[PDB]
């Protein structure tokens, strides 16, 4: 009945020293029934990464929508969109459906190519921006992720340390939520290299 | 299950170094009608306890009779009724708290919020809250209804934790209570100007003050306020 | 319509060590967006080296603790001052809770102490009396925030031996009382940051063979 | 809310309390409920604050545009524009407006527009939640062709009682006097009117 | 939320807390609730955060275009009138509650706006779940002809009352001072009474603690070229 | 409509779809084909609300057939599934949404690979080795989890499908009157007439 | 919750998962859903956690009183009927229970009775109960024969719960296994799904849908 | 319904209209709402006619049995018996009763018992649907220790206004005077009170 | 419980009762006997709400068996049906009524006649040549109206019953997993093991 919790799933993003990390689980379900264990929730438009939790049809629709908009942006501007600008574009696009909203919990992550500054942001379903220094959480185990992140996180972690922190935050949160899990992906993002890691986790 | 009919608004209170202060206005409202202007909602029990009651007035008058009957019953076969076996604030509270919780558990509550303020045998300040659900809690400041939202913030600036109690005198505490009652008169639509205030001190005993009025009210700034935005006249 | 239940917020946490147990709880009591009290004790010494907390609706919590304390008193009278073991206390609490199966006590109950071999014990109850013995349990408002952390830090879940690829789990250990209290304090500091109903103060009751000791710590008051 | 407009020998006086409530909380204790739609045509607002402000703003616009084309509008004309908005949008409005104004030809006039969007021309009018408590008092004490001082006392005593009994009413008693002489604002504080 | 506004000798001042909530969890610990409209007109927002943000941004955009068109400094009454007419249109469905304050050629002004489109004029105002805590302080201490130093103290005190006593409100205090004949000074994190205490332990893990199934490099660039 | 299954093996996609059409009290038909050929190497099975199912299927069929004539070219199964998903995702916020769940089984002639897409009425698309809609998956996914291998032949795929249908005939309350089975491979679409 | 019990040549296999939920919150991963009534009687638990614990613990007391009074072990039929007659008294009040009473007696042989809170009592060879019952049934019905080795039967019961633990969101944690014989029940261990899943995947070559 | 009881120098006077309505139909236009529970203890009834009659009959029974055992009951005692019935059966009753009586010791006394079952001793009391319209009037015009003729005029003028504005009130104004001299019934017809 | 049929022929009563027990999603059992022997020449089949059906049947069985021991005598089918009707008629105005419909098939040894009684949960009794409860009668009564004769043999009664069951298996949506058939005649009660 509640659209944001039919399919389930989670996204978490963190900042570190000259880097950001964004991670997601792989489950797609119909309430109790697990359907897919390959449903990735993180997409990228150039060097800007967008995670999306919530109703899966809207996750897919919004990915296609932001691909559309960032492609046109790039043709007109003659440069890739930056995280700060993209954040505003997500907010705009969500709020224009104020009274018939997409049932999603988007998370932006990336490094500004000019200033080199790590950047993360989160939104509610109608586009209110939460621009955190430390971390952003989203999905059906957002409470669990808030608890993990708030204790595990410390500022200025190196990329390979940040990987361990965000991975343990996701995995332990997911294991306390019925509608999350079934695999997980972690992106470690630096100014000009991005590593993607699939995590081993319990498959229940 | 019922609905409250004739009602009393905020009861406010706080601890100070040697005792407790409690206060409540003299109004019995009938919805938005300010029906009864002479209702006493602070009810003393002996010379060491005051029970301040908000909410339904018919249920208050019932509780008032239970406390009156409690004093009578304590005196029975009790040569020390006015000495070591006199009623304590903690006894009076626990009785009321038992009644309140029993009544909610039969789905027929006494529709009130109660604050028992007093001083114990050993000089310790007693201040505890109970309501229609049987929920109880103690704090250096306590308030019911609108008092919780407006009085507590002001009273907590004086006594913010336990260690502030010995530093607070009766003059400072009473001043804070009287100011809080004025603020409630500005902002609570179901309050009145006339109120009662009770001080229970371990040295000077029970001082019960009737027919107090909110005074030193700031209204003068109103004359300059014109329209709701663009009006100049 | 009259609603007999309410929500007084708060959060509690039980952790069982090797020869000790802790039961911690925040001291804030709330209704809606108002603070009722910044220091209202929620975790109680019940006698016989058992500590108890019933978090949720405070009136039902107080009623239950009151009834259990009385159950301990009458257990002494009826059975020649015999010590009520933690397992026996747990079963007794099930019957108290299930006795109101069709008008429940709106509380999450945790007790802690030592079992009959002297080892640390925590028991955890749902509102109608289902219980299990556990090494670790948070209850109340911020239980969702705290429990995944305890899975990770007390039971070493999802943690592997480095360099083993991912085939040797981190081996389970008992924690020292000093280590447990560090995890308790950090759990509540974290929970206070992100949950509006958690704050003001943290009271920890520690149970050993020597008895019941208390510790108190300040938490953020916003 | 307690509002009233009273015609008298020299013109008309509008009177109101200053309390705005959201349930039992007093959101504004110094509200100005006497609002100007034209130089000498004012109105007292009761009901939804949003609705009555939205209406009054539109009326002020219409009468401003009327004045640019056809000169000073009558009080009857103002009451008609209020009515037209209130009646045609009765399903979406909770507005109870008293319109009061001074012409030199017609002198003082008072029109009341209750919830339905009907119009009623009266010697005096009372409205708002607190008015229920003073129907008896106002009927017994109103006379036609009172002086300015008598009408100020009549309104002051009336709204004093309305304030005393109605929790929704309170604060200061504001008044606006409309005569050939001009426009006079009066204010009366609790310490004055409560002891009456 | 605890937002407040009050007037002083030759200006107006706005105050706000920095907590955003989703039900009982804290979504944001450092959010800016004092929205920008014009250089010398600011808006405190409560209610639905997206709505308060969107409505202030829209009116701020239209105020900028109006100012360019008329070659004049924008007035607070223009922002007030545009906000209320927009909010009224939507019948409270845009759940924004705002305190608007500013300086213009007419003088200094302070208004409140509700979601249904009603407006108030005041010398001191407060909105949000912490309004009653804040108003208690403002009613106790506000007077006429406050100095700037007294006004900042009173405004921050009113916001603090909300922070401590209201669960909806928390974290830091933001202030904006708008004084006649001077640049408006916006003071984010004016007070910081809720810094988190240092943690007992560091939960930084040994590297290799997390089990990994696969690794790969992601191509984020355009065309790796010949 | 009740049970629709799909299984992608080495070199083909197999769709099985129940034959029963029940209107409340009575079983009106026991030979209903709940499928449309969209293109020569793409088959769509469907189940959901009465009327909407066929109306939607035939509407999709017409659009893909129109594309084929215009470009003289067969769309890939991926392209067809994306088109279908968008139509359902558009539908869900309409005045009256299509209540139709589909499986799209296709053989991609470019990549020489079978492909199975599961799309629900909300527009939730997933590529799978095996899929089902409604209550079918509750019984059949545990079997397919156990017995499936990616390198299975078409005959092994059909035997695994018989085991799914036997389980459904044992444990489901409704008599769905058996299944029509269709195979989609490099040579096109054909019906297994004995099952 | 996934519980199962089935009859075969070598007695009864009983397998259950270990997860407890409050909505989508995983309350516990270490719950005991099998109650050991006596050396020859077992009870499985599905539905409301408290209702099952309380009344199946109570059942054990009633079964003990039977053997004190009659100097004889209670029959599986009689034990199941004590519980089914009890829940029937509470019918409509809102008890939520799905359970199997599994045991051996000389007069009956190995017997399984399904009992539930709406008053149903059924004797049978195979039962699966809980939110993950359909998933367990799929695997169980396909590989079930009357004459499995005790080793194969134990594996099938274990594997059937694993299948359900994977697919059903509300099932998981670990698998508890029991085998009931002429001589009594025998515990065959607690098997964590987070280790068992990967073990089974590799050895069996199943779960090809998963990224491994 | 418009009912009131007023204490004065020589004792107390109860006053009431005579209209009983079933919706907008006047079921009885000559109702007697002033009812005797004892020689010099009377009451005014408002709310459910069935409930107030059932209560008044029980009180009359209790005070009759009190008198047989303990002599004449006080007005306070009568008000307590009314309260006990109204409070304990608050979930099943819609009764608003004013109790008025004359002792020689206590002189005139008036107790009002609203819906909840609370008791309030007052110099005068007003109740019923029509009372809302005369709170303002009665507060301004009531004085303590009035004469009999002044109190009759005070009640007559008050209920006249209540009748004028309230549709639920009307008919004749009945009054009952309670003094040392005895019990006097008065009646006042529309042609008398309407022209006031 | 779903389908219960009854047919009274020349010298016997034949009761057919479905074998399926379904709890919502799954078919828990496919061999359930929805009948109790009340006395040696009286059989009662039953269908209705879960739990209530068996509880009621066994309660009736116990009372009739108690009567038999007390009087050393078998009650007539008419007497048993009147007892059962009164219990259901008492039930319908209770706090919680038995939701159970029954058929009582008996051979009256005094009159040498088979007798079939149909009683619903309200306590509505009717003696019939053939009867059914729930949706069964909607399909089967038109057949029995056509083919029934009062002088039919038991074998003809069983053939007519096969035609009823075939019609139910064709047109009903639910898979009721076939029927257990029992014959009540002068020699007592026996089960037809192959049907
Ligand atoms: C306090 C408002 S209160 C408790 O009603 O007094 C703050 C005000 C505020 C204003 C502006 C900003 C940011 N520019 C932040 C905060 N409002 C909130 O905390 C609101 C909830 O108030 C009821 N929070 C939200 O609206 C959140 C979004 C933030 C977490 C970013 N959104 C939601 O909770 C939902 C929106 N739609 C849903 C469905 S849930
Ligand atoms: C799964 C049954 S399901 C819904 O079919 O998947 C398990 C079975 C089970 C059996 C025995 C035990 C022994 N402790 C535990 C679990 N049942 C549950 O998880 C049930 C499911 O909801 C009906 N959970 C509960 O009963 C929970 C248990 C707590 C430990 C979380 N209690 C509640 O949900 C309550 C909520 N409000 C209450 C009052 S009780
Ligand atoms: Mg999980
Ligand atoms: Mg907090
Ligand atoms: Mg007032
Ligand atoms: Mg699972």
């Amino acid at each position: 009945s509640d659209p944001s919790s039919i399919n389930g799933g989670i996204v978490v993003a963190m900042t570190g020293k000259d880097c950001v990390a964004i991670a997601c689980d792989l489950r797609l379900g119909s309430q109790s029934l697990g359907v897919s264990n390959k449903f990735e929730k993180i997409f990228h438009y150039g060097h800007v990464f967008l995670g999306i939790t919530g109703l899966a049809t809207d996750v897919t629709t919004l990915n296609e929508m932001f691909r559309y908009k960032t492609n046109l942006y790039k043709l007109k501007e003659e440069r890739a969109i930056e995280p700060e600008t993209f954040t505003q574009l997500v907010s705009s696009s969500l709020y224009e459906r104020r009274f018939g909203p997409y049932f999603v919990g988007p998370v932006v992550a990336g490094i500004n190519s000019k200033s080199g500054k790590p950047f993360i942001a989160g939104f509610d379903l109608i586009g209110c921006i939460d621009e955190a220094k430390d971390f952003i959480v989203s999905g059906t185990a957002s409470d669990q992720l808030f608890g993990m992140c708030e204790s595990l996180y410390e500022p200025n972690l190196e990329p390979e340390d940040l990987f361990e922190t965000i991975s343990q935050a996701l995995l332990n949160a997911a294991d306390r939520d019925a509608l999350s899990g079934w695999g997980a992906v972690v992106y470690i993002i630096k100014k000009d290299e991005v590593v993607k890691r699939y995590l081993k986790m319990r498959q229940d | 299950t019922q609905q409250p009919i004739v009602t009393g608004t905020s009861v406010i209170s706080m601890k100070y170094d040697n005792g407790v202060i409690i206060a409540a206005d003299n109004l019995g409202s009938y919805g938005s009608l300010l029906r009864f202007n002479g209702v006493e909602r602070l009810i003393p029990v002996g010379d060491n306890t005051v029970v301040g009651i908000s909410g339904d007035i018919s249920d208050m008058q019932h509780i008032e009779r239970l406390l009156k009957d409690l004093v009578t019953e304590n005196a029975y076969d009790n040569p020390l009724a006015d000495a070591e076996e006199a009623l304590e604030p903690s006894y009076i509270f626990e009785y009321l708290a038992t009644v309140m919780y029993q009544r909610r558990s039969k789905m027929n509550p006494l529709w009130n919020a109660i604050i028992v303020a007093g001083v114990q045998s050993n000089g310790d300040q007693f201040l505890r809250y109970v309501n229609l659900l049987g929920v109880t809690y103690s704090s250096p400041t306590l308030a019911t209804g609108f008092g919780a939202h407006m009085a507590n913030p002001l009273l907590r600036k004086v006594v913010d934790r336990e260690s502030d109690i010995p530093k607070t005198t009766v003059q400072v505490a009473e001043e804070a209570i009287v100011n809080a009652m004025r603020v409630l008169y500005y902002r609570d639509a179901r309050s009145s100007r006339n109120f009662s205030l009770a001080i229970i001190d371990k040295n000077t005993g029970l001082t019960f003050k009737k027919n107090l009025q909110v005074e030193n009210m700031k209204w003068d700034f109103a004359k300059d306020i014109k329209g709701y935005g663009t009006q100049k006249i | 319509q009259f609603n007999p239940y309410g929500d007084n917020g708060g959060t509690i946490l039980g952790i069982a060590g090797e020869d000790f147990a802790v039961l911690a709880g925040d001291t804030r009591n709330i209704t809606d967006y108002s603070i009722n009290s910044r220091y209202e004790p929620k975790v109680f010494d019940c006698g016989d080296n058992i500590v108890m907390s019933a978090n949720g609706f405070a009136a039902d919590g107080d009623a239950l603790v009151k009834r259990f304390k009385n159950s301990v008193k009458w257990y002494h009278f009826d059975h020649n001052d015999k010590k009520l073991s933690i397992n026996s206390a747990a079963r007794n609490i099930q019957h108290l809770l299930y006795g109101k199966r069709f008008f429940p006590y709106y509380v999450h109950t945790i007790i802690a102490g030592l079992d009959e071999d002297g080892k640390g014990a925590v028991y955890s109850f749902d509102p109608v009396g289902s219980y299990e013995r556990e090494q670790c349990r948070a209850g109340g408002a911020a239980a969702s925030l705290i429990m995944p952390f305890l899975d990770n830090q007390v039971n070493f879940k999802n943690q592997y031996e480095p360099g083993t690829n991912g085939k040797v789990k981190k081996p389970l250990k008992y924690l020292s009382v000093e280590e447990v209290i560090k995890l308790v304090r950090d759990s509540f500091t974290s929970a206070t940051e992100r949950h509006i109903q958690v704050g003001d103060g943290l009271e920890i009751l520690i149970v050993t063979k020597d008895g019941v000791r208390k510790e108190f710590y300040e938490l953020k008051r916003d | 809310t307690s509002i009233m407009a009273v015609t008298f020998k020299d013109g008309v006086i509008l009177g109101a309390d200053s309390r705005t409530t959201t349930g039992a909380y007093i959101a504004n204790r110094v509200t100005d409920k006497l609002t100007r739609v034209h130089d000498k045509i004012w109105c007292c607002r009761s009901g939804s604050a949003a609705d009555t402000q939205a209406i009054a703003d539109i009326v002020q616009y219409h009468l401003e545009l009327y004045t640019s084309q056809y000169g000073t509008p009558s009080t009857e004309t103002a009451a008609s524009v209020f009515k037209e908005l209130c009646y045609e949008n009765k399903d979406n409005l909770t507005a109870g407006i008293i319109v009061a104004g001074y012409d030199d030809k017609n002198k003082g006039e008072v029109y009341t527009i209750p919830l339905g969007g009907s119009v009623h021309k009266l010697p005096y009018a009372i409205a708002g939640s607190g008015s229920t408590f003073i129907y008896g008092y106002c009927d017994k004490n109103f006379r036609e062709n009172m002086s300015k001082e008598e009408t100020v006392d009549f309104i002051k005593h009336s709204l004093s009682q309305a304030i005393k009994w109605d929790g929704s009413s309170g604060g200061v008693i504001r008044m606006v006097v409309l005569t050939a002489a001009g426009v006079e604002r009066l204010i009366f504080y609790p310490d004055e009117y409560e002891q009456l | 939320t605890t937002i407040a506004g009050l007037v002083f000798q030759d200006g107006v001042i706005l105050g706000a807390d920095t907590r955003a909530t989703n039900d009982s969890v804290v979504a944001d610990k450092s959010c800016e609730k004092i929205h920008f409209i014009a250089p010398k007109i600011y808006c405190c927002g409560a209610g639905v955060a997206a709505d308060a943000e969107a409505v202030t941004q829209l009116i701020g955009s239209n105020i900028e275009l109006h100012s360019l068109y008329t070659s004049r400094e924008p007035r607070v009454v223009s922002a007030l009138q545009m906000l209320k007419q927009h909010l009224f249109k939507y019948q409270g469905h845009i759940g924004a509650y705002l305190i608007v304050a500013g300086v213009d050629p007419t003088g200094s002004h302070l208004f409140s706006i509700h979601a249904h489109g009603s407006t108030d004029v005041g010398y001191y105002l407060s909105l949000g779940s912490g309004s009653l805590a804040a108003m208690a302080v403002l009613e106790s201490h506000w007077k006429q002809d406050l100095t700037k130093e007294e006004a900042i103290k009173l405004a921050s005190d009113a916001i603090q009352a909300g922070i401590w006593n209201d669960l909806g409100s928390g974290s830091n205090v933001d202030v904006c001072v708008m004084e006649i004949g001077k640049d408006a000074e916006y003071l984010r994190n004016y007070l910081t009474p809720n810094v988190r205490e240092e943690k007992q332990k560091s939960y930084k893990f040994p590297r290799g603690t997390t089990a990994v199934l696969k690794e790969s490099i992601v191509n984020i660039c355009d065309i790796q070229e010949e | 409509m009740d049970i629709i299954l799909g299984i992608r093996v080495q070199d083909s996609v197999i769709l099985a779809s129940s034959k029963a059409v029940t209107r409340g009290i009575s079983v009106l038909k026991d030979s209903d084909d709940k499928t449309r050929q969209l293109s020569p190497h793409t088959l769509m099975s469907f189940a959901g609300e009465a009327g909407d199912t066929v109306q939607f299927a035939e509407y999709i069929q017409a659009n893909i057939q129109l594309y084929s004539i215009r470009e003289d070219y067969e769309l890939s199964p991926q392209a067809v599934s994306s088109f279908v998903r968008q139509e359902l995702a558009k539908s869900i916020r309409s005045r009256r949404p299509y209540q139709v769940n589909v499986l799209i089984g296709g053989y991609d002639k470019k990549k020489n690979k079978p492909e199975l897409y599961q799309i629900d009425y909300l527009g939730t698309k997933v590529e799978l080795p095996y899929g089902a809609h409604g209550y079918s998956g509750f019984y059949t996914f545990s079997l397919l989890d156990h017995h499936y291998r990616p390198d299975m032949t078409t005959e092994e795929g059909l035997d695994l499908l018989k085991l799914c249908v036997q389980e459904l005939e044992k444990r489901m309350p409704m008599d769905f009157k058996g299944v029509i089975v269709k195979i989609v491979d490099k040579d096109g679409i054909r019906q297994v007439d004995d099952f | 919750t996934t519980t199962l019990a089935f009859r075969f040549q070598g007695g009864i296999i009983v397998a259950v998962d270990s997860r407890a939920t409050a909505g989508n919150w995983v309350a516990s991963q270490t719950v005991k859903k099998v109650i050991e009534i006596n050396p020859f009687l077992l009870g499985t638990m599905a539905g409301g956690a408290a209702d099952c614990q309380f009344w199946e613990t109570w059942l054990g007391s009633q079964c003990r009183l039977h053997e004190l009074r009659e100097k004889e072990r209670i029959s599986v039929a009689a034990a199941s009927k004590i519980l089914s007659n009890l829940v029937y008294q509470y019918k409509g009040a809102g008890l939520s229970m799905g359970t199997m009473i599994c045991g051996y007696t000389r007069k009956e042989g190995p017997t399984i009775y399904y009992v539930d809170s709406d008053g149903t009592r059924l004797k049978g060879d195979i039962f699966c109960v809980g939110s993950g019952q359909t998933f367990a049934y799929g695997v169980l019905d396909s590989n079930y024969k009357w004459d499995l080795s005790v080793e194969d039967a134990l594996y099938l019961g274990k594997r059937s719960i694993l299948a359900a633990a994977h697919r059903d969101a509300y099932s998981g944690g670990s698998v508890n296994l029991y085998h009931v014989t002429e001589d009594g029940w025998i515990y065959h261990g607690n098997h964590d799904v987070g280790e068992l899943f990967w073990k089974v995947k590799e050895e069996e070559g199943s779960f090809n849908n998963v990224i491994g």
